[PDB]
RNA sequence: CGAGAUGGU
RNA sequence: AGGAGUGGAGCCUGCGGCUUAAUUUGACCAACACGGGAAACCUCACCCGGCCCGGACACGGACAGGAUUGACAGAUUGAUAGCUCUUUCUCGAUUCUGUGGGUGGUGGUGCAUGGCCGUUCUUAGUUGGUGGAGCGAUUUGUCUGGUUAAUUCCGAUAACGAACGAGACUCUGGCAUGCUAACUAGUUACGCGACCCCCGAGCGGUCGGCGUCCCCCAACUUCUUAGAGGGACAAGUGGCGUUCAGCCACCCGAGAUUGAGCAAUAACAGGUCUGUGAUGCCCUUAGAUGUCGGGGCUGCACGCGCGCUACACUGACUGGCUCAGCGUGUGCCUACCCUACGCCGGCAGGCGCGGGUAACCCGUUGAACCCCAUUCGUGAUGGGGAUCGGGGAUUGCAAUUAUUCCCCAUGAACGAGGAAUUCCCAGUAAGUGCGGGUCAUAAGCUUGCGUUGAUUAAGUCCCUGCCCUUUGUACACACCGCCCG
């Protein structure tokens, strides 16, 4: 099967949460409105992505620090 | 075209005795011969058709390419010194030596 | 023509006459430093717009290689006469075009110059130009009766996907020599341009970029502002 | 823990 | 674990050997239905014969009572080649002739080369700069562990910061009663109009049934076409994980692995000079290794490779009924295309007369297996259809060594195949037919498309191999190595 992220995913996510973490939240639907204004990105399949990290980032920082 | 060995040694260029194989017979200080005999060290017993029995030496242009055998036909060079010795210079297939003896070159002395 | 013919056919003798037209110019103006052909269609008239690097040249002492050109245009591929015109149009940026690299290093080489001396010539220019890399490739009978190559690089290079297609330029090309011909082969990588005609205006599949936050306040107290 | 030698291009 | 086989039979087709005037030739996992290689002539390179210059240009000679060109008739010849012999007209500075020099060649070398292609090799692999370690070749970075389809991530850390491959990317399949909008695409409905049936509450009707029967100056986009956007992220819930990176099950959903293309560094004495006005050197060049006539590439004691048809009843034969998708089409030198409808003939086929340069015409592309009814009866049989006799059409300049097609007759081996051995995991294997290429004439090959539709697995390193690490060596031409009496 394999569904572990590559680097250009895990980079872009990482920068997106350092700049922009009083826009986010917990709704997939939403982070993935968000990601499309602050960021150009060419594939909406690379954009489904990132926003998927994004969310998955946002629910470990509510509960504790993250090294990067 | 067909292999009659077997090996990874395709590193060689082909041995290609086809086609223009054009009949070759003596001129002066040679002579048809039938070997006798193989011994080691690239050297055999050879029999030429007037009666002058010789040892013999594969010319360095032969080696481990036209492979000589007991019974075959060659032609062999003389020296002017050391009669009791000389050299291989071409083997004739059994379908060339045939030709030769219809030619009437060889006396009636040699098998094919 | 008394009937029309089909779309299939039309499209396809369309491209067969773009190619012919090509080799022609490619063989004609090659010392010359030709780089390409455009054609156009307007009523009762075709235009062909051809590249060069040293377009006094293409025109030759009053214009008659532009007028020799046009005559034997029109002879060989049926036009009838006056409806052909021919404009020479010079190459911008010749640092980043493969076919006038590849053909200024076949000069170069056919004048007798050694090939390291030549090859770093051209590496040199076409990274000072402002590409993002480049390959130079030569093979044949260099130094010795048994075959060699040699490869010179600089900078990024591309070999799989689909952005190849129009983020590489490349051309191959023989040259003849006494003891026989030797191959050249030149791929250079463009610069991604926004608009300005330098390279593409597409930027490559995985470069995300992130616009920067400005300007905010952070401290507030609550305030009304009338019009 | 069956038997398993050898090598023109 | 299993399925369909292949190896056994007849025939087709490629290869070796033999035979011959010639049976032209390359290639020996990564050669052998491969050279897009289905040769009547041509192609054509091989074999037997005969014409021709299409020998530029330079220098010298000969030459306007003339350099040279062409030909009837008879003989000759395979021949209506004035090729050659006898004869005697004709043309007009263009040729002829000697020397130098060119030009052409499917001639030789792929072990002299370029370009292209295959393969190592379908796996996860490869490399600088500055810093550290060694006199040095070299090394670290590029890793103990966990995780992944992956040198993919996490993390560790004398290394830090980067480049290519992987992935992303492009095409394709499955969803939208939401958008844009159609006389070269349809549906519904009616102003209605027309044929047929009474089976229907009820009449032969307003009203019912059937329609590729016909108008709309009716309404519209569900079904067809095709442009723009949308949608899926391991996103939600429960377990397991150095609680990270991830992994397993389930809800909701058209959908929780669709299938191809493109692809790194370094190599190989791999294939190709017979794809080329790509090409070095060598050979040949007027009694030619540069055009016509005939023959061969098909020859048959024999060994091997890829395939087609079958051994029957889960069948064969004779009637009846009812369903596809991908494509091609008047040839631009080069001279040919796809076909409806009517008439003649048992059939192959023939004559007439229309449409189509194509969502418009062949065409609603009435496809095969399959489906329903009949006859045969376990018999080498009404299974199988090789081999061979006689007659009729069509292509072509020409069909004999049978081009292809049609008809009556003849009726072989073969009863599920020894030792061995190939391919395959889901709309897949196997069954079944149809387009494209090559084509004047013509698939038992190959490259695509639809239709009917399973059994067995969800694993392992045993056999044959590949990747990474530790280890040993007398190997480096690298175990198909080296070496002793």
């Amino acid at each position: 099967m394999g569904r572990v992220r590559t680097k250009t995913v895990k980079k872009a996510a990482r920068v997106i949460i350092e700049k922009y973490y009083t826009r986010l939240g917990n709704d997939f639907h939403t982070n993935k409105r968000v990601c499309e204004e602050i960021a150009i990105i060419p594939s909406k399949k690379l954009r489904n992505k990132i926003a998927g990290y994004v969310t998955h980032l946002m629910k470990r920082i509510q509960r504790g620090p993250v090294r990067g | 075209n067909k292999g009659k060995g077997g090996k990874n040694r395709r590193r060689g260029k082909n041995e290609n005795e086809s086609e223009k194989r054009e009949l070759v017979f003596k001129e002066d200080g040679q002579e048809y011969a039938q070997v006798i005999k193989m011994l080691g060290n690239g050297r055999l017993e050879a029999m030429c058709f007037d009666g002058v029995k010789r040892l013999c030496h594969i010319r360095g242009k032969l080696r481990k390419k036209v492979w000589i055998n007991t019974s075959d036909i060659i032609l062999v060079g003389l020296r002017d010194y050391q009669d009791n010795k000389a050299d291989v210079i071409l083997k004739y297939n059994a379908d060339e030596a045939r030709s030769l003896k219809a030619y009437g070159e060889l006396p009636e002395h040699a098998k094919i | 023509m008394a009937v029309q013919i089909s779309k299939k056919r039309k499209f396809v003798a369309d491209g067969i006459f773009k190619a012919e037209l090509n080799e022609f110019l490619t063989r004609e103006l090659a010392e010359d430093g030709y780089s390409g052909v455009e054609v156009r269609v307007t009523p009762t008239r075709t235009e062909i717009i051809i590249l060069a690097t040293r377009t006094q040249n293409v025109l030759g002492e009053k214009g008659r290689r532009i007028r020799e050109l046009t005559a034997v245009v029109q002879k060989r591929f049926g036009f009838p006469e006056g409806s052909v015109e021919l404009y020479a149009e010079k190459v911008a940026t010749r640092g980043l075009c493969a076919i006038a690299q590849a053909e200024s290093l076949r000069y170069k080489l056919l004048g007798g110059l050694a090939v390291r001396r030549a090859c770093y010539g051209v590496l040199r220019f076409i990274m000072e130009s402002g590409a993002k890399g480049c390959e130079v490739v030569v093979s044949g009978k260099l130094r010795g009766q048994r075959a060699k190559s040699m490869k010179f690089v600089d900078g990024l290079m591309i070999h799989s996907g689909d952005p190849v297609n129009y983020y590489v330029d490349t051309a191959v090309r023989h040259v003849l020599l006494r003891q026989g011909v030797l191959g050249i082969k030149v791929k250079i990588m463009l610069p991604w341009d926004p608009s300005g005609k330098i390279g593409p205006k597409k930027p490559l599949p995985d470069h995300v970029s992130i616009v920067e936050p400005k300007d905010e306040i952070l401290p507030t107290t609550p305030i009304s502002e009338q019009k």
